[PDB]
């Protein structure tokens, strides 16, 4: 059914075999394009645009609806990292690099400004609250027999 | 015009901003025929096996086998020891290691001079 | 152990004398009995052993273990009647036998009160493994998977044969009782580097050890479902369970010998969780979380609290019956779609719903979700290494994060989701695999009422 | 002894009957969804009796009925907390819950599951008990995980469809990284405490540091939806209507902050954490206002509504306020609920339509739900005497009147602008003008099980305030004397909100138009915060996960250094050797160099 | 431009048969056709009492609905749970441990019998 003529082979040194591999992987060779050849053990498995699932066309009648894929054409390298599941690439309203601009400016803003905050803090013009009893050394856990040193409050 | 769309590798390049659309050459318009034509191939092969009422099982995928063996088993037959694998090797395999020994050790070598001079509180840590 | 030992080798002529068609019944029957009778071993003391004999013991750590084998056995028998039902006669006679002597090979390696008897039925297991993984497996790789396995182990082991002998040359004995009772402190020397290495090293290419683990998928992959489950389940405890009895000898030279191997683990238990979030095999992404799980295992181990051997004897259980069940679940969409591939059968929910329900518990307790002891295990080595060290709830933090999404993303690629449109092969799950999957998953939730059955001897 | 605890007891136990009999016979008919409604009435109405108690004497119980395990010195035992938290909440989440579930009957009526959607409703009910009334951190995390679960199944209800699943996976995946810090947490108290119960975690923990607290501030912002961990409750919105209003409007979502009050003692005795949890409510509270008023699903603006009541809920923390809190809590589950429930309406009347930019005109269409909807607006705006003024106002009046962070203060007072501007949105775009929706009329909200469950969180959502306010015990001291202009900051800034998002929203009745500005691309894309962190660090860690964990490493590397260079030194070995010529000559000169070298250098003979 | 002749023709020729299939879907009358069951004694009272369900009869039969889920889902847990809490969980030590009652000056104790005095006199603010 499947030969062993028909599964992956080492990356494509010479024109013919490219072609081969092109039609081993159901592709024109003028699109075909292998992986560079850097070690990394890619061989002759196809290169194929970095597009999302999700990119693809929804109205399009798949023979996989759900992963949006036809049967026997060549399936991209990064394909479970790719389903609609996860990893989304596609274009968006505004740029990349202005969201993160954008977002990044907005979170350091805020934390500068919860910083400054800190530094300049908010409050009421009133002295400190007191309790009787040298601020409740008993009732906060003092210990019975060493006396505390007195809190003495006054009718002002 | 308007403010510039700069695509990116997450936020790539819509296909009506694309130049390319617009600049079509008949040998373009070939390779579409062609594309098209191999498409449709692989279409009407897989239909008619799904259409066959005598079928019974799973439709074999040569794409799927593919590149599931791709993936596995192709791999370390056309791997090379070469600059950037070795580096990556050496950066990916030991640098994590020795960072975390790193880290882990210098944490509790400070913990057990901590321990040594008592100046760590363990009053109820009876439990280990 | 002979009330235990004995019904097990007398499943063997049973098997060879009984009728070609009750062969799959008799064995179940009395292999369950026989796990019944393994139940007494649960009975333990609060400070000594069960010491039957000379030749045989059992404590806290062992008995959980002991039961777990005996169980899994006609687990094993279920799963296996289906693929060799067009086997003859005799070899299914023989994966019966391999299968019996297999499981009293690790019924007598859990109680032998001598290290170097240990060390012999624990590399017996290997024949009976070998055979069923290259014998009985399905493809081409069983043959590679099996020489990964053997030589890996023997690697490891080898070195560990030097040192038993060595230790009982030098200390007079290799009696547990008598390891215990006479213990030395281990000197800071290059000789004793190395027999802490030797006396390690076996223990650690089992479990195994991130880095040695590169026979792990390849074996728990090729092998028939019943290798598996034992792979899963049982053999990578032989080196839990070798490792907790012969650290009493390893100290303090364990104190700073882990730290290769607490770093390897710490991290490679993240590595191989990741691992699992771009597996396209499905049984080859369940092989390998028992990577990370065992790594939890490895930590608590070297780490010598008793926080930590307690979750490390709960988790060892735990692990052997999910991965068990996760490895029976891939073989039932196996079995209809003869694929291992795991986006080939998508949306399954729809086609298998008792089948999705399965797999949903199953991926639960890989979740290690509360109060399974799965998480109980997983807490007490979480909390063990906290107190070790504070840095330590980074990584393992980080580690129950990606099991979360593995496990969880597993379950949503084979259950969820619409059904593969070409696939019209998905009959309805028989009684026996809903019975297997039920058989797993009903005693590790039992066992949460229970826990101290499996928190070791340290409780 | 006590009928309290045989009450408190019973009320949980009641919830898991329908549970048991969910395999028995009635769960195959369709008798199952009514059933399971009316033990939750039940269960409500049995709660009251304990609430009715604290209300007379403060009576709270701990009990410790099942001993678990002992492990060495620690004893870990089922025990359930009857504190005012426990028997306060318990009532009210009960209540809900009952209207949720006779809303449901009508909703979900055509589900073909709906036996299995109500008992998913009540294992999450029993899981939020069990995460409510946990005297110790492990049950606790029992109810926690549980609730997360329940959360996961009832977000991806429709599995078919891959963005239930992907919002059900999100909403584990940031709760995880919340239950980081609750392990964090669990972990430092068993270490340090030597326990996992409340009492001794009190009693040990005069001043407790700050690892355990920013643990416990980890957890409450994973499963409370704080900013940085927030972007799953609005997708959480996947989940039938029903889910949403049960779970993550009202009941499970404020989790979090509920863990943050149940270590109010703890949380008490630490500034620094104090401040993190206060800024992060603030941050949280404005930057969820801010994307709401933009937003064009009724559900997602609900949902980016109840992120910022639970911000406010962080805020009021942040200022040892925990029993405003809770009171809040209570308040807010009436009217959230109510209002989840009057679009679910909106929604089931509109062919499950979304937009309010296809809505308009139902004020007169659909009165009740008009009237309903209008009163829960009015309530969450904290209108003076409805359910929503007796916490939230009373939390403004203490956050003006605190020492507290500066830009806090002004984050949440300009939120506070923000949800009258929202609430105004949908007013304004679902209820005035005119209609938009497709020409074939299906309006009709007359079912008796829709208007009389929004009926019941409606008497709730105008009365609940006044009559919990002045039943439960003072546990603060007033604020009494403050500013006349402080006294009205809520009501001014909420009618400034008001008064200016009409004027906006009366704007687009011009014919004019005009392009979007980038503040409206900010808050329109929620602050690009998806956009950002679903894509880079995913994509990140699965590449990482492939190239480098997999591939170089097990299947390159760790096959290069041990078993692919043994194996081939080894064949080296085995060519060197037995490649032989097979001549006599050649083997016994080797004999002479060997006989030799064994009478020379190779100290033998000597 | 529109379908071609080919096109309509076989989108005609689908519609055709796709309608012969949907008709196909209908069930009959007969249809589904049931298994035999039994009918216990409990509900055998109500096919002859509720067979009318007259108003007054739908009183009762909610009534008698009530009371069963009442005293089966109620009154039975309620009392295994006192008993469980009455004779096993409080024959433990500090099981059931209740937050004492404040005490208020005036107040009489129950146990003893003794009066708490009353707080001295207010310094009298007048509002
Ligand atoms: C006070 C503090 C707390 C103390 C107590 C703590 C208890 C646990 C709390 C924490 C729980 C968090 C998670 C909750 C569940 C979340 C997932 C969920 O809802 O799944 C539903 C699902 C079944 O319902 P479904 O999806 O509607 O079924 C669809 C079927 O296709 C078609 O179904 P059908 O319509 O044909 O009807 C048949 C159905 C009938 O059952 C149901 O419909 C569901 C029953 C749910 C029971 C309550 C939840 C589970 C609680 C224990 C776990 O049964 C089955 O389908 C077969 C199930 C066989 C095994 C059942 C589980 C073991 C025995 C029962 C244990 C209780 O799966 C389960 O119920 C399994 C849950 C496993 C959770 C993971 C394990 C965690 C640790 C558990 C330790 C327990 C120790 C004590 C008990 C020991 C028993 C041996
Ligand atoms: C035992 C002590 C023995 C001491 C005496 C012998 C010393 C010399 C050994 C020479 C070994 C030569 C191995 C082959 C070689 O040079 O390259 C093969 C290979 C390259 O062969 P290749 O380029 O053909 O690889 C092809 C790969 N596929 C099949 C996918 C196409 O070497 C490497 O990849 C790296 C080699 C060195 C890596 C480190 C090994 C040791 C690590 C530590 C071990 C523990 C200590
Ligand atoms: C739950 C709802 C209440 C139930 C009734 C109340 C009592 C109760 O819960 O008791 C629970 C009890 C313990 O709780 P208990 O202490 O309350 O028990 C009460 C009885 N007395 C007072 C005498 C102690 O535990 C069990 O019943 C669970 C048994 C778990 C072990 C089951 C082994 C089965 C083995 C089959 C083969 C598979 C083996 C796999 C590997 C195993 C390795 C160890
Ligand atoms: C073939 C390829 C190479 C294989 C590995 C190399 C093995 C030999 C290298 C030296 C090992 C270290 C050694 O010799 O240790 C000696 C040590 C002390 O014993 P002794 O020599 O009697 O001295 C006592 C004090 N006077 O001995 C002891 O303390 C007892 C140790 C017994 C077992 C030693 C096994 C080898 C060392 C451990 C190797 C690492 C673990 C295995 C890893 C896989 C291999
Ligand atoms: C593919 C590989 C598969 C696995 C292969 C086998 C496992 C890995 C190798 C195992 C053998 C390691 C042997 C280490 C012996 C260390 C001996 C020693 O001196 O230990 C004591 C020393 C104390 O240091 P000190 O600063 O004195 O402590 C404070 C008080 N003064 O403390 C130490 O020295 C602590 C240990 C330091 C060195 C290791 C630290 C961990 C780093 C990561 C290692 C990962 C393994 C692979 C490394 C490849 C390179
Ligand atoms: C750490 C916090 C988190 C814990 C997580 C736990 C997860 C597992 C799931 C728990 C589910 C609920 C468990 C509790 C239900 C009741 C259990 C029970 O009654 O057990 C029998 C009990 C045994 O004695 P006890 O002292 O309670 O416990 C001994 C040590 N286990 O018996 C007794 O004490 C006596 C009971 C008498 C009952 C009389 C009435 C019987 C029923 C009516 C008649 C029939
Ligand atoms: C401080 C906190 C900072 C933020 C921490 C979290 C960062 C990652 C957040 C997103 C995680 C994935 C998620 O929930 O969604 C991303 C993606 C698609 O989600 P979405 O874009 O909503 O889908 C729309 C469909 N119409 O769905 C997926 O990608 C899910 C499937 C892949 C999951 C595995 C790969 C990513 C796992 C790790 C993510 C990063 C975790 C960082 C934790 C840091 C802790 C300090
Ligand atoms: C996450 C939790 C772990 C990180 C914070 C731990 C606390 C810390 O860094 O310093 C706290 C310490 C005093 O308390 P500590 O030493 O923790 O007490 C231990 C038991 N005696 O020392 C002090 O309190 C010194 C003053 C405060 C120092 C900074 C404390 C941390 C502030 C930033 C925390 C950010 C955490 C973000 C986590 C994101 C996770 C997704
Ligand atoms: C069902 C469970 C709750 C049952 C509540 C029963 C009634 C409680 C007491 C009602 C009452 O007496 O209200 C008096 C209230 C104030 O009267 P006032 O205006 O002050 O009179 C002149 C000055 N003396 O006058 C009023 O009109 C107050 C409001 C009366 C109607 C309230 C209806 C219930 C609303 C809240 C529902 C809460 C549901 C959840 C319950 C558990 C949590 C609390
Ligand atoms: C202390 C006192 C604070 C007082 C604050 C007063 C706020 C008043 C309320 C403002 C409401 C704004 C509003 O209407 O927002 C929605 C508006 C229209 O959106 P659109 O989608 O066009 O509406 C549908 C059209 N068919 O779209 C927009 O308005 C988009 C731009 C919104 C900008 C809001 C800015 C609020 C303050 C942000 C502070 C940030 C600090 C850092």
């Amino acid at each position: 059914h499947v030969t062993k003529d028909m599964f992956p082979g080492p990356y494509p040194k010479t024109p013919e075999e490219r072609a081969a591999a092109a039609k081993k992987y159901n592709m024109r060779v003028e699109d075909y394009e292998p992986y560079p050849d850097d070690g990394m053990g890619y061989g002759d498995y196809p290169k194929l645009p970095d597009r999302s699932q999700q990119e693809r066309d929804p109205w399009y009648d798949w023979d996989h609806p759900d992963l949006r894929l036809n049967w026997g054409e060549p399936i991209h390298w990064d394909l479970d990292m790719y389903i609609r599941n996860r990893v989304d690439t596609s274009p968006t309203p505004v740029s990349w690099n202005t969201m993160c601009k954008h977002l990044s400016g907005f979170v350091a803003f805020m934390l500068f400004m919860f910083w400054v905050g800190e530094i300049y803090p908010s409050y009421q013009p009133v002295g400190p609250k007191q309790y009787p009893y040298n601020d409740l050394y008993l009732e906060r856990g003092g210990d019975p027999t060493k006396e505390p040193e007195p809190v003495v409050h006054y009718e002002i | 015009s308007f403010p510039k769309y700069k695509p990116s590798r997450l936020a790539t390049l819509p296909a009506t901003l694309d130049p390319a659309e617009y600049d079509i050459s008949p040998e373009t318009r070939k390779a579409q025929a062609e594309r098209l034509a191999i498409r449709s191939r692989l279409k009407r092969e897989y239909l008619l096996q799904y259409n066959d009422p005598n079928r019974l099982g799973v439709i074999e995928d040569p794409a799927l086998i593919r590149w599931t063996y791709a993936r596995s088993a192709n791999i370390y037959p056309n791997f090379r020891p070469t600059p950037k694998t070795s580096l990556l090797g050496a950066l990916f395999g030991i640098g994590p290691l020795f960072f975390w020994y790193y880290v882990f050790k210098t944490d509790r070598d400070k913990k057990e001079k901590l321990i040594q001079e008592g100046k760590l509180d363990q009053t109820f840590n009876i439990s280990y | 152990m002979l009330k235990i030992i004995i019904p097990t080798t007398m499943l063997l002529p049973m098997t060879w004398m009984s009728k070609h068609n009750m062969i799959w019944i008799n064995a179940t029957v009395h292999s369950l009995l026989i796990s019944l009778i393994s139940l007494s071993l649960l009975n333990q003391l609060g400070e000594n052993s069960l010491n039957f004999s000379l030749t045989f013991f059992s404590d806290s750590l062992s008995a959980p273990l002991l039961v777990l084998t005996t169980w899994l056995l006609p687990l094993m028998l279920m799963a296996s009647q289906s693929h060799l039902s067009k086997e003859t006669t005799t070899r299914k006679k023989l994966y019966i036998t391999m299968l019996i002597l297999l499981q009293l090979f690790l019924i007598m390696t859990f109680t032998a009160t001598e290290l170097i008897l240990f060390y012999i039925l624990f590399e017996a297991t290997l024949v009976p493994t070998l055979i069923i993984i290259t014998r009985w497996g399905n493809q081409t790789e069983r043959l590679n998977a099996g020489l990964y396995f053997l030589f890996y182990t023997l690697a490891g082991s080898l070195p560990l044969l030097v040192a038993l002998v060595y230790i009982q040359n030098t200390t007079g004995s290799l009696n547990f009782l008598i390891i215990h009772y006479w213990s030395h402190p281990l000197s800071n020397s290059w000789s004793n580097i190395f027999m802490w290495l030797a006396c390690i090293m076996a223990f650690m290419v089992k479990m195994p050890l991130y880095g040695l683990h590169l026979w792990l998928p390849k074996a728990h992959v090729e092998a028939p479902i019943a290798g598996s489950m034992v792979l899963a389940a049982v053999l990578l405890k032989l080196g839990g369970y070798g490792m907790m009895r012969i650290t009493t000898i390893l100290n303090p030279l364990t104190n700073y010998m882990a730290y290769p191997f607490l770093m390897l683990s710490m991290w490679g238990m993240i590595m191989t969780s990741s691992i699992c979030l771009r597996q396209t095999d499905l049984k080859s992404l369940i092989a390998y979380s028992s990577v990370s799980h065992m790594a939890l295992v490895i930590v608590a181990i070297m780490i010598q609290t008793p926080w930590s051997f307690m979750g490390a004897t709960a988790l060892m259980i735990a692990h052997g019956l999910t991965s068990s069940m996760l490895f029976c679940l891939a073989n039932t969409n196996y079995e209809r779609v003869h694929s291992r591939t795991m986006i080939l059968a998508r949306g399954l929910q729809t086609l298998l719903p008792l089948m999705a329900t399965w797999w949903l518990m199953a991926s639960l307790t890989n979740l290690a979700l509360p109060p399974s002891i799965n998480l109980i295990g997983e807490l007490f080595i979480i909390t063990a290494s906290f107190s070790w060290s504070n840095i330590t709830i980074i990584l393992m933090g980080m580690n129950m994060m990606i099991t979360a999404l593995y496990s969880l993303y597993m379950l949503i690629t084979t259950q969820r989701g619409k059904y593969t449109h070409h696939i019209n092969n998905i009959k309805a799950s028989f009684t026996r695999e809903n019975a297997l999957m039920a058989l797993h998953i009903l005693p590790l939730l039992l066992l949460t009422l229970n826990p101290k059955m499996i928190l070791g001897p340290l409780y | 002894m006590n009928p309290f605890a045989s009450l408190t007891l019973t009320t949980l136990i009641i919830l898991t009957i329908p549970i048991m009999m969910s395999n028995s016979n009635i769960y195959k008919t369709n008798l199952y969804p009514n059933y399971v409604k009316t033990t939750v009435s039940y269960a409500f109405t049995l709660s009251l009796v304990p609430l009715l108690m604290f209300m007379h004497t403060g009576q709270e119980m701990i009990i410790s009925n099942w001993h678990w395990m002992t492990l060495q010195t620690v004893e870990l035992s089922l025990s359930f907390k009857m504190d005012y938290f426990s028997v306060m909440f318990i009532p009210v989440a009960l209540f809900v819950t009952w209207s949720i579930m006779e809303f449901s009957m009508w909703y979900m009526h055509s589900d073909p599951f709906i036996n299995r959607f109500f008992k998913y409703l009540v294992l999450f009910l029993i899981t939020m008990m069990i995460l409510v009334t946990a005297n110790n951190l492990f049950q606790l995390f029992i109810g926690w995980e549980g609730v997360g679960i329940m959360s996961f199944l009832l977000i991806g209800w429709w599995h078919g469809r891959t963005d239930a699943n992907t919002a059900a996976l999100q909403a584990i995946l940031y709760n995880r990284i919340g239950d980081i810090g609750f392990v964090l947490s669990m972990a430092w108290f068993l270490t340090h405490s030597n326990a996992w119960d409340l009492q001794q975690i009190f009693m040990l923990n005069n001043e407790c540091p700050n690892m355990p607290l920013i643990g416990l501030l980890l957890a409450a912002a994973g499963k409370s939806a704080q900013f940085g961990l927030h972007p799953w409750l609005p997708s959480a919105m996947e989940g039938p209507t029903p889910v949403s209003a049960l779970l993550h409007s009202s009941t499970m979502v404020v989790a979090g902050v509920f863990l943050l009050i149940r270590f109010y003692p703890l949380m008490e005795t630490n500034k620094l954490v104090q401040t993190m949890t206060l800024c992060l409510g603030a941050i949280t509270t404005l930057f969820t206002a801010l994307c709401a008023i933009t937003q064009n699903d009724i559900k997602k603006i609900v949902a980016f509504s109840t992120s910022s009541q639970l911000g406010l809920m962080m805020v009021t923390i942040g200022i040892n306020q925990p029993h405003l809190a809770f009171l809040h809590i209570c308040m807010h589950a009436f009217f959230k609920a109510m209002l989840f429930m009057c679009s679910g309406s909106i929604i089931h009347s509109l062919n499950d339509e979304q937009d309010i930019r296809k809505m308009g005109g139902l004020y007169k269409a659909m009165p009740f739900t008009t009237t309903a909807l209008i009163i829960g607006s009015l309530a969450l705006t904290g209108m003076p005497y409805l359910t929503g003024f007796y916490s939230k106002d009373l939390i403004i009046e203490a956050v003006n009147m605190s020492y507290t962070n500066a830009w806090a203060l002004l984050m949440t007072l300009i939120a506070t602008s923000l949800t009258a501007a929202y609430s105004t949105r949908i007013i304004f775009f679902a209820f005035l003008g005119k209609p938009r929706f497709p020409p074939l009329v299906l309006i009709n909200e007359n079912n008796p099980l829709l208007i009389n469950s929004i009926k019941r969180l409606l008497i709730g959502s105008i009365f609940a305030g006044f009559i919990i306010s002045n039943n439960i015990p003072p546990m603060t001291v007033p604020n009494t004397t403050m500013p006349l202009y402080m006294k009205m900051t809520a009501l001014i800034v909420t009618i400034m909100g008001f008064m200016l998002a009409l004027e906006l929203n009366n704007t687009t009745y011009y014919l004019k138009f005009k392009y979007p500005s980038q503040t409206y691309k900010f808050s329109n894309m929620l602050g690009y915060y998806p956009s950002i962190m679903h894509r880079l660090p995913t994509y990140h860690n699965l590449s990482m996960s492939q190239k480098s964990a997999s591939s170089l490493l097990d299947l390159i590397w760790l096959e290069t250094i041990l078993p692919k260079t043994t194996s081939f030194i080894q064949m080296k070995m085995s060519i060197m050797v037995s490649n032989q010529k097979g001549l006599i000559k050649l083997y016994f000169l080797s004999f002479l160099i060997t006989i030799m070298i064994s009478m020379t250098l190779f100290n033998y003979h000597e | 431009s529109g379908y071609t002749p080919d096109e309509k023709l076989r989108l005609q020729q689908l519609r055709e048969l796709r309608r012969r299939w949907l008709k196909d879907q209908e069930l009959s009358p007969r249809e589904p056709v049931l298994p035999p069951r039994r009918v216990w004694p409990m509900e055998q009272f109500w096919n002859k009492f509720l067979q009318d369900g007259a108003p007054w009869k739908n009183v009762i039969y909610k009534t008698y609905r009530h009371s069963i889920f009442a005293v089966t889902h109620v009154l039975i847990p309620v009392w295994i749970i006192h008993y469980y809490l009455k004779y096993h969980v409080t024959a433990k030590p500090y099981t059931v441990v209740e937050r004492k009652p404040r005490i208020f000056p005036g107040d009489t104790i129950l146990e003893t019998g003794e009066v708490i005095p009353l707080m001295k006199e207010f310094p009298d603010q007048h509002h």
